[PDB]
């Protein structure tokens, strides 16, 4: 309970308003914060129907050890010309500074502008105190569900509520506003499986090798990775996230790479940059690929495939037994702006 | 009662024992049959019933 009143005098300024959230274990286990003291958290805001983009600032967090439990934060709100806007994600970075760690918590403004409603000379002394008392008022998470603690501490100010500015019409439905993220990346996924299954056409509904790995005898076999290409469409058509390995190709300034879970047999690990490959679609290229372990076993293995972007935006997906197709993302000099903005 | 539901309870560890590699392993779990109960075979007379 020490983080609230810290970063009132360090963040407090750098801001308009703080949204002091206490964080209880049900969404810790949600999603997967691993609460120790070398944690660095980084937040910022993404603006709707602006140009959207906030600065990055760090916050402090602390375990609050015991009437509610679990770790206290302050998130950031900012205000432009006097005012708050109602759909309006707030999003909180957590990374650890040595290990392989980045996880993305969303929050949305309407969930917590609601719940904050209810002779020598002198020379001052202002120590960080917790000596204000807390008002616990609940929360859910709207992305999640998962409940969270907002605190209110005691200090124009009690004639007015707090300023909110409701969009006006034309407006797209606020099940689509707030996931806006959401409907952006999934369109530009179903936008690349049709590239792929176009490259099919002209092939002749055909998977040429591309890789020179050996492939066992059997019948069987030859159906099973027939059955790899269709899984994967399955996939990257229903997969819609934040962090993918084409966002990170669009705001690099180096091949990046996710493998996928076929089946549901695995969970993504999204965003693997491979560092000191480049991805030219030479013959010499493809050997630096399989000096890499993960391509080694998308390859040699099963049910995992792979996809492979380079920073022109063109990408192959990579099946076991070698074989490759490839695909392009297409993203307009309007969509950059979108995605450079909000996301890099 | 209604048809017999499964609840599984998470607890955290004792603190003896907290201490695991991923996020997941500091908390054990347990299944408790709710409105059922537990049963020897059946003869095998009366399987239809």
């Amino acid at each position: 309970m020490d983080a609230h009143a810290i970063n009132e005098r360090y963040v407090g300024p750098r801001c308009h308003r703080l949204a002091h959230v206490v964080l209880p274990r049900t969404f810790l286990l949600h999603h997967a914060i691993p609460l120790e003291p070398e944690i660095i958290f980084s937040t910022y805001t993404r603006f709707s129907r602006s140009p959207g983009s906030s600065r990055r600032l760090v916050v402090c967090g602390k375990r609050v050890l015991p009437s509610p439990s679990g770790l206290a934060l302050s998130l950031p709100l900012f205000s432009h010309d006097g005012n708050f806007h109602p759909f309006d994600i707030s999003v909180l970075r957590i990374s650890c500074p040595g290990s392989n760690l980045s996880l993305t918590v969303r929050f949305l403004y309407l969930s917590l502008v609601v719940a904050m409603g209810a002779p020598p000379v002198r020379l001052s002394f202002n120590p960080v105190n917790a000596d204000v008392p807390a008002t616990w008022r609940d929360a859910t998470n709207v992305y999640s569900g998962a409940p969270y603690y907002v605190c209110v501490y005691e200090r124009e100010d009690d004639w007015l509520p707090i300023p909110l500015s409701f969009p006006e019409e034309p407006v797209p439905p606020p099940p689509s506003l707030v996931f806006m993220d959401d409907l952006f990346i999934n369109t530009k996924q179903c936008d690349f499986v049709d590239t792929l299954e176009a490259a099919c056409r002209t092939q002749g509904y055909t998977l040429r090798q591309r890789v020179p790995v050996a492939i066992p005898r059997d019948a069987e076999i030859a159906d099973a990775v027939k059955s790899h290409f269709l899984e994967a469409c399955l996939v990257l058509r229903g997969l819609a996230s934040e962090a993918s390995a084409w966002i990170r190709a669009a705001t690099s300034p180096a091949c990046w790479m996710d493998v996928l879970g076929l089946w549901e047999s695995r969970p993504h690990t999204l965003g693997l940059e491979l560092r000191g490959v480049n991805c030219g679609g030479t013959d010499g290229d493809w050997l630096e690929i399989l000096k890499q372990p993960d391509v080694q076993k998308t390859v040699s293995g099963s049910l995992v495939a792979c996809v492979i972007v380079t920073p022109a935006l063109e990408a192959w997906l990579v099946l076991p037994g070698g074989f490759a197709i490839k695909g392009r993302y297409r993203a307009s000099k309007e969509d950059l702006v979108f995605i450079r903005g909000r996301y890099g | 009662p209604f048809v017999t539901q499964a609840a599984r309870v998470i607890t955290k560890r004792d603190p003896a024992q907290s201490f695991a590699t991923h996020e997941y392993g500091k908390d054990v779990a347990q299944t408790v049959l709710v409105n059922g109960f537990g049963a020897f075979a059946v003869a095998d007379r009366s399987r239809e019933a």
